[PDB]
């Protein structure tokens, strides 16, 4: 159970739209993948600015319209009951993302 | 009618054969690390050693759980649970000898698999769908005293240093008496391990250098304390072959042990003979713990000797100046006999010898 953003970082400007997928390899059954802003609050497929995609094992971060506010580190968390809270690496079950506003 | 045959040759070819870890196991031992995998542009380091290695477990620093328990899963804490899969369906693991016969009853080809053998490729035979997963498999270790497979979530054996085990997860490979029962085991692991790879210990005997026709000490070893062959077995363990580059199984892989003085000399350098010696015992870094085998080959040299003169106006007699029978050696002096030879060995050492040993335990011919 490894994950992975890609891409790693964000060069975005103000207006631009900019998406980040995250990619889980190795999900074992109870395994589901859930995005967090950079306040920590949990992004639900919700039909506003910036949202969350769910495609297969993987999970889709969309910033549509980018404002300065937006800037920050983002995080992909695999987490589950019976899922693995760790990686095959010894690392955590999580992968971040730091998207930068300019202009 | 009768002279000594001018070919040098060894008849423990054969019999030491499985104790060349450098060309059967062909990696580490301590730390196994032999292969690289990459799984979605992700490079790995995974074990690849093709022999079992019995005793053998991981030891976690600050923390009283078995590293065969499964990882920790969802609410449970880190330092809780080991290093074994998630056991969610009780299905990929752990696994017991009944069920995996009974879940490869109609695998014909897998049902004359050994035990060992049954555990090692039902636990690399596993990969999730939709993912690369080029050449990661994960390992296992088999308790043969439980009868049960422990598919292994973790790859990695060893994660000392001055960071993790400081005022986090430390771990390292050992051997100690809760492991005893235990197969370390790769995803490369000889489905013929039996009769290519060791187990169990050599009684009554130490490994030796074959020069030419007799079998003898190595020179250049370290000497240790040894309270008993457990303690060799764990000491020539910790300074076996070592993957934390690739070691390919080159390493202080060997042990002989002195019962009566109580040492364990272990040395670099492969074997290719055995001493018959009442008071050593003769252990590897991949051999059991405690088991021991005292039967020691002595009809070898008698055998290999008798097979030449039947293959044969003259006798052409091998260049073998051992023997339990001391006629068959036709030594031109009167042959030594060796008091702590279980076997009754008589050597011949009024003979011009067509090797040497010298450096780092290296048998040179002097004159061809």
């Amino acid at each position: 159970l490894q994950v992975d953003i890609v891409p790693s970082q964000g060069e975005i400007s103000v207006g631009e739209s900019k998406f980040f997928l995250c990619q889980v390899a190795g999900m074992l059954p109870t395994c589901e993948i859930s995005w967090f802003s950079p306040n920590g609050e949990k992004l639900t497929p919700n039909q506003q600015r910036i949202s969350v995609v769910w495609n297969d094992d993987s999970s889709t971060l969309t910033i549509y319209n980018a404002n300065i506010d937006d800037a920050g580190i983002y995080k992909c968390v695999v987490h589950g009951p019976q899922c693995p809270r760790l990686t095959w690496s010894l690392g955590l079950p999580e992968a971040t993302v730091n998207v930068k506003i300019f202009q | 009618t009768v002279e000594r045959s001018t070919r040098m040759s060894n008849p423990w070819k054969a019999f030491m054969e499985k104790y060349d870890i450098e060309r059967t196991h062909s990696s580490g031992v301590r730390v196994d690390l032999g292969e690289d995998a990459e799984v979605e542009n992700a490079k790995y380091r995974i074990p690849a050693g093709r022999c079992p290695v019995f005793g053998k477990g991981i030891v976690i620093e600050n923390s009283a759980v078995s590293f065969l328990k499964p990882v920790a899963t969802g609410d449970q804490r880190l330092k809780d649970g080991g290093f074994a899969f998630p056991n969610a369906n009780d299905h990929i693991s752990p696994m017991t000898l009944e069920n995996l016969k009974a879940r490869y009853k109609d695998n014909v080809e897998m049902m004359k698999l050994n035990d060992i053998a049954l555990c090692r490729t039902h636990a690399a035979s596993f990969v999730m769908a939709g993912d690369q997963n080029s050449n990661y498999r994960h390992p296992a270790v088999y308790d043969e005293k439980e009868k049960t497979c422990h598919m292994l979530y973790l790859s990695a054996q060893e994660n000392m240093g001055p960071r993790y085990c400081s005022p986090v997860f430390c771990f390292k490979p050992d051997k100690d008496e809760s492991f005893e029962n235990l197969v370390y085991l790769s995803k490369n692991v000889r489905n013929d391990w039996d009769k290519k790879c060791p187990r169990k210990n050599l009684g009554n005997a130490k490994f030796g250098l074959w020069v030419d026709g007799n079998c003898e000490e190595i020179p250049y070893v370290k000497e240790v304390e040894a309270k008993d062959l457990r303690e060799c077995n764990r000491i020539v363990f910790e300074a076996s072959a070592s993957d934390q580059f690739k070691s390919k199984g080159r390493g202080f892989n060997w042990a002989n042990f002195d019962s009566v003085k109580k040492k364990c000399y272990i040395f670099n350098t492969k074997p290719t003979c055995l001493i018959n010696d009442k008071n050593f015992i003769a252990t590897t870094a991949l051999s059991h713990p405690r088991e021991v085998d005292l039967e020691f080959p002595c009809s070898i040299y008698k055998d290999e000797i008798e097979r030449e003169i039947k293959k044969q106006e003259r006798i052409v007699l091998p260049r073998i100046f051992i023997s339990n029978d001391k006629e068959s050696i036709k030594c031109p002096c009167e042959p030594e006999h060796i008091s702590q030879s279980t076997c009754n060995f008589y050597v011949c050492n009024c003979v011009e010898k067509r090797a040497e040993i010298k450096e780092n335990n290296q048998v040179v011919i002097k004159e061809e």
